[PDB]
């Protein structure tokens, strides 16, 4: 049992010294049992002279020069595998649900390296959603990064939670939601909905690992999250074999904890007052997420842009790792289309021949090119009347529409708050439907049978219900 | 002695750096010689770095300081209702000692994520705009944001104005109490609001927490955290609390100069990289607690003011998204005549209709519709048009001017809605701009002679019924063509 | 404990280890710690030298011994590291075993100076219809591929390493060209899957891979061009020819950024330290043409940069711009616009490679630099009058915009690219929609082949255009284009 003392306590930095070579190393954690609880530190630096700075993840008010601080031996460490799921979890890997210990019998420390490059998959290849719009027209990348936009309002929550289930039912991966720098209040819902939805089951089988590191915990323990997140949704990768989803919301929220820390560790900040380290910072969260041998762990992150600047060095740097993006707008939300992704908006990697097939390319690009022109032609049929259009434009745009509409679905989880059968559709069917929809085989068929439909055989089969 | 004592080993700028003290806490409490206070907040091997509460001509080399063994507390408790009180709960009115219920320190860890409940009961503003579009629920923090002299204030103060309706009933669940916090203003300014708060009868149910522009940083500082306990009295025993940090741009500078002075290092705008933690930590503790934990609430105004409308400064950023929503202000609103000058385009509650009383919400529902088309529209505003927007105009217009209102003014839910009612369904359309004013006046005083039970009903149920929508649209018509 | 070649660690942070001792290093010496982690001695001061570390900070302590290595930063070098991904230091990362070294190289090694230099005159052919006609690189060249993320650079310097296919599989050793790919704070993954495309198309057996990734330590992408440039070096300090494709050095100058400011120096502008500029200009000048006496090898740069919003004007970009031979600036607007490769030619421009085109390109390519890039006049301002002069170099453009696409992977030889070129700068295109001009090249193409296939080959042979030849390739065009 190696101790130490506390030798300085300034805001959120505290020193410690120890004896000769009896120092942890960077990145260990250490613990001082507060009447609180117990407050964890990370080890940041060696100062020299036996004392090593750390940062606190939790208040350091109270503390005493002198007081006991005892070492772990290695990083902060995390609960992993199935006695995770459907808990709620801070950045230690304390159980915050009140809902006892997590009987987890392992633990993993969440500082780690990433995949070898000898052990890295060599081909790029689509994580298949079950989502219509997703999978046909910007799919997300296996083991890849999706930047998920928007805001609020645009059904960002049932979303994720569409995608906890598909992924669970389709592949059998579970999921990891970390919540970095969650606001207490929207993490408390989020928990409650995801009951409602099923997602969670406390009675039964969770499909999603909750951790949370909130607003009000200090910048150490929110830069740190992210990693506790990353480190369970790990275990079910490297060691269970799945292609897992790990969420984090929001990823400016990271950028800014490590500006924070990085303050007030003393360095020097760098442009727009971003951490010197603020790329590999980013690297050694995301270089983790990867797919390797065993399976994948791929990441739906929400994307804050600070000044609706692209260029801002957070997103610059972020985007560098984005594979894909999904673009909730309220724009399509206020055309009554759910889920509000907006097709000429969201944008992939992948959407590729040589990754996706001749087939599927061809479909999606005639698709965008149809709904592009489309967007155009909202200028003048606002003016000129519709009856001004040509023999293939007044088709299209009639197919267009349609087409526009084809691109709803209703969720699984939704269910519950709609009482509409929730559709999981298969990137196969999603591909065809789409080709012959585009080649006038359904242009007979009146719009409403494409609205809020899973694959073709529900606008047949909807249709001819419409019909008496 | 040195374990419990200090001499002063350098003094200068309210920094008072100390030898000894070997045991102290951090953040804890001292006292010295000449009698003045601080608190510990460097805690370095050579040294302590100690922030003084009063003037550090007090303080002199070598002099001796003791522990107090505290960090730093506050009384909270009824007692407090009615009474002005600085940073650390000293009376400053006055009217004697206060009565404490206990002790609260300054910092509190905010309910978790298990021990709440979703914001539904609304916090009722009084005020046409903010009851319609931007609704603010119990345990709700909402920012009110602007530039200088744009009614933040005014907002924030109409609303604790407009609490009469419930804080002279018996029923506590309905009430709310109410905490102002004025950091860095003048006192006079502190002085004029409690006398508004005075006329009208609202200091009976309002704690005013004072650390104006004259008193050492630690104290600003420290206010507001400081007025969060005597607001979580109220929360933590099935009451309801509303608390405005008026405001929170003057608190950031606060710490910003004890930051600097301890030579802690600068980032942004010079703010020390815990800036966003001070403003987290502190507005996290506003929530709406679970039915276990006694159904509490303690609901959040902050204030910020920006420079310019420059919502990407540093501290409106960290409070923009600390919070769950902003009511925006507009100086060209302002001087257009329309108060409150609420940019309705940039005004949001995220919470939302969850905290809105049902009845408004249905008069209300396209309200949000026709005034996000009409500010798209607006630059046609100066000939040709079609009916259409010749419509789309006529209507917008009357809509934006039913919701200026006067000061000090807050309107019932009951009030309120028949005023939307009659603008969001045409009622106005054929009359002339001008005259919108007097119309609400008269509109409503003839509802109160002929129509109390249509009032009644509103209010005592909260919703329209089919009956009382047609009941309302009757006695609308019947007052329009009169 | 010798504190002449040994020494103990003082403090460890941000990056730095301070150290006692190690009397005897030199500075810029290769240490080795306890955990067989490696640092260089970057600065020595009476009583310590600090030592920036290649890995976390996790991996050194305070107490822990220091060994020195005797060496100043260097690497292995030579053929034998042909086929292999190595890490900055030249440690392989491909699970293939120890690296067959001809020797070793120091990292910093000086320029070639005034005297040893020739006018590069051989081409650098990439197999890109608009590079070879409109930009064209010759051996020894430095030629900045720069734009906005995600607007095909990697791409251009790709095809350019998968043409070589061509002339790596003769005998002839002058005419071919060994790759050195640097890949420096990019993705694990999209490296992997950047050498396994090369291994799919054969061009490994003639390319070395060198990476520092995004999650590695500032000093290892720091440090990765140049442990690539001498690499780079070998082929062409034994009358070889080497491309170095450095992707990219933005996110170096980042990785620079962090060490700087970690070491307290003074923050320039836009937060890079004075020197950011010599961290390329050095670098870069390492790529020459050799005389005669040096045995004629030549290492050729393809530095890679990446504006934001397109702006070409920021530190970095010009510092860039200030040291290479010429820039191939891609927008992104014509990426989006399905224009790919998305080349502006009014932006880009080779400064020496005129004289390294071949003969045929050259000739066919009459003005086509002067005329397209000032179509560029015209269709601008288009969209006033109905004209009649120009409403014809509206038309001709629109067919050089089409005939300048090419598909990714694709990579076109010269015999290939001259009649396409020919073919569209005598207007034959004039009459073809826009829509066939894509499948007019593939039929075209295979009609030359099957038919004309001794005419190509004499453009491949000679690599001049005839009277004769001309004349004969004006024949066989017409004949085409009416069926
Ligand atoms: N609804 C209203 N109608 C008319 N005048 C108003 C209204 N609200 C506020 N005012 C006046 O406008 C001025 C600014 O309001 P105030 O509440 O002081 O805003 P503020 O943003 O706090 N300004 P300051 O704190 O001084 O930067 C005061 O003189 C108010 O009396
Ligand atoms: N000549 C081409 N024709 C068609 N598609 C292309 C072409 N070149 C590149 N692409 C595709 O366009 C995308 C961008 O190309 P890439 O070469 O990755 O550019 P980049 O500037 O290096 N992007 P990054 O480095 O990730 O910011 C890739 O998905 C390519 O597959
Ligand atoms: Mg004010
Ligand atoms: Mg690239």
């Amino acid at each position: 049992p190696i101790t130490g003392k506390v030798t300085a306590v300034i805001g959120a930095i505290v020193d410690v010294h120890f004896e000769q070579s009896e120092l942890p190393a960077i990145l260990n954690a250490l613990e001082i049992k507060t009447p609180q609880g117990k407050l964890v530190l990370e080890v940041a630096q060696h100062l020299g002279e036996n004392t090593v700075r750390t940062i606190a993840m939790d208040g350091t008010e109270g503390l005493v020069r002198g007081e006991k601080v005892l070492d772990t031996g290695g990083p902060i460490s995390v609960p992993v595998g199935r006695e995770t799921l459907g808990r709620i979890i801070n950045v230690i890997g304390e159980p915050i649900d009140e809902r006892g210990p997590i009987k987890s019998k392992l633990r993993k420390p969440i500082h780690a390296d990433p995949p070898s490059f000898a052990e890295q998959s060599t081909s790029a290849e689509i994580l298949e959603t079950g989502i219509k719009v997703v999978d046909l027209l910007a799919p997300y990348a296996r083991g890849g990064k999706i930047g998920l936009f928007g805001g609020a309002g645009v059904g960002k929550t049932v979303f994720i939670q569409e995608l906890i289930n598909n992924i669970a039912k389709a592949h059998g991966g579970f999921s990891v939601f970390t919540g970095v720098g969650e606001r207490t209040r929207e993490g408390n819902d989020l928990y409650r909905e995801m009951k409602e939805t099923g997602v969670i089951n406390l009675e039964g089988e969770s499909k999603v690992a909750l951790v949370f590191g909130q607003m009000n915990e200090p910048p150490g323990a929110r830069a740190r999250v992210a990693l506790t997140g990353l480190t369970i949704a790990e275990y079910f990768r490297d060691e269970e074999g799945q292609d897992v989803l790990l969420f984090i919301d929001n990823i400016f929220r990271f950028t800014q904890a490590g500006s924070e820390v990085s303050a007030l560790l003393g360095r020097i900040p760098s442009a727009v007052g971003y951490q010197p380290t603020l790329a590999t910072d980013m690297g050694l969260l995301q270089e983790r997420i990867t797919t390797t041998k065993k399976g994948s762990v791929t990441s739906v992150q929400a994307v804050y842009v600070p000044a609706d600047d692209l260029t801002d060095p957070a997103p610059a740097t972020t985007f560098a790792h984005l594979d894909a993006t999904t673009v909730l707008s309220r724009g399509i939300s206020e055309l009554g289309i759910y889920p509000a992704v907006d097709p000429l908006d969201s944008k992939s990697r992948l959407l590729d021949a040589a990754v996706v097939g001749q087939e599927h390319y061809d479909v999606a690009s005639k698709v965008q090119e149809t709904l592009q022109t489309y967007k155009s032609l909202q200028d003048i049929i606002a003016i000129l009347g519709m009856d001004e259009l040509s023999e293939q434009d007044k088709l299209t745009v009639e197919r267009a529409r349609k087409i526009q509409r084809f691109l709803s679905q209703p969720f699984a989880v939704a269910e519950v708050f709609t009482g509409i059968p929730g559709k999981l559709v298969r990137l196969k069917d999603t591909v065809a439907s789409f080709k012959a929809v585009l080649e006038g085989k359904y242009d007979n068929i009146p719009e409403h049978a494409f609205y809020m439909v899973g694959g073709i055989e529900d606008v047949v089969a909807k249709a001819e219900k419409l019909a008496a | 002695n040195l374990n419990e004592t200090g001499r002063v080993l350098a003094v200068g700028d309210g920094i008072a750096r100390v030898f000894g003290l070997n045991n102290i806490q951090a953040e804890e409490l001292v006292e010295f010689s000449s009698g003045v206070k601080g608190m510990a907040l460097n805690l370095e091997p050579g040294q302590v770095g100690i922030v003084l509460f009063g003037s550090d001509r007090l303080v002199k080399e070598g002099e001796l300081v003791k522990r107090t063994g505290n960090i730093v507390d506050v009384p909270v408790g009824p007692g407090l209702l009615g009474r002005v009180v600085d940073a650390l709960g000293n009376p400053i009115d006055g009217k004697g000692p206060i009565d404490a219920a206990g002790r609260s320190r300054a910092q509190v860890k905010a309910p978790g994520i298990l021990p709440r409940r979703s914001v539904h009961e609304p916090v009722q503003t009084g005020l046409k705009a903010v009851d319609a579009l931007v609704p603010i629920g119990r345990g709700q923090r909402e920012l009110i944001i602007g530039d200088r002299q744009t009614g933040k204030t005014a907002v924030a103060l109409d609303t604790i104005l407009n609490q009469k309706r419930w804080n002279n009933g018996s029923d506590e669940s309905k009430k709310l109490y109410c905490v102002y916090v004025a950091v860095g203003q003048k006192r006079s300014t502190v002085a004029q609001l409690v006398q508004t708060l005075e006329q009208h009868d609202a200091m009976k149910y309002s704690i005013i927490v004072a650390a104006t522009a004259s008193e050492a940083a630690p104290l600003q500082y420290l206010a507001p955290f400081t007025a969060a306990s005597i607001g979580e009295w109220f929360r933590d025993n099935g009451k309801h609390a509303l608390i405005v940090y008026d405001d929170l741009s003057k608190q950031a500078v606060a710490y910003r100069q004890l930051s600097l002075l301890l030579r802690r290092p600068p980032g942004r705008e010079a703010y020390p990289g815990d800036v966003f933690y001070l403003h987290s930590r502190l507005l996290e503790r506003a929530a709406k607690l679970s039915e276990k934990e006694g159904s509490g609430s303690l609901t959040a105004l902050p204030v910020i003011e920006t420079q310019g409308g420059d919502v990407s400064a540093y501290i409106p950023t960290n409070v923009i998204s600390i919070t769950d929503g902003q009511i925006f202000l507009e100086a060209e609103l302002f001087y257009k005549g329309i108060r409150p000058a609420i940019n309705v385009g940039l005004s949001v509650s995220r919470v939302g209709s969850a905290a809105q009383v049902k009845a408004l919400k249905q008069v209300a529902g396209s309200l949000k519709l026709f005034l996000a088309q009409y500010r798209e529209v607006a630059a046609s505003a100066q000939s040709d048009l079609d009916a259409s927007t010749k419509q789309t105009l006529v209507r917008g217009e009357r809509l934006t001017q039913l919701l200026k209102q006067n000061q000090y003014s807050p309107l019932a839910t009951e009030e309120q809605v028949p005023l939307i009612y009659a603008g969001v369904n045409g009622h106005l359309d054929g009359i002339e701009l001008s005259r919108i004013g007097e119309f609400e006046s008269s509109f409503l005083s003839y509802l109160k002679s002929n129509h109390n039970e249509l009032l009644t009903e509103i209010r005592e149920k909260g919703e329209l019924s089919k009956e009382l929508l047609a009941s309302l649209k009757s006695a609308t018509e019947s007052f329009v063509a009169t």
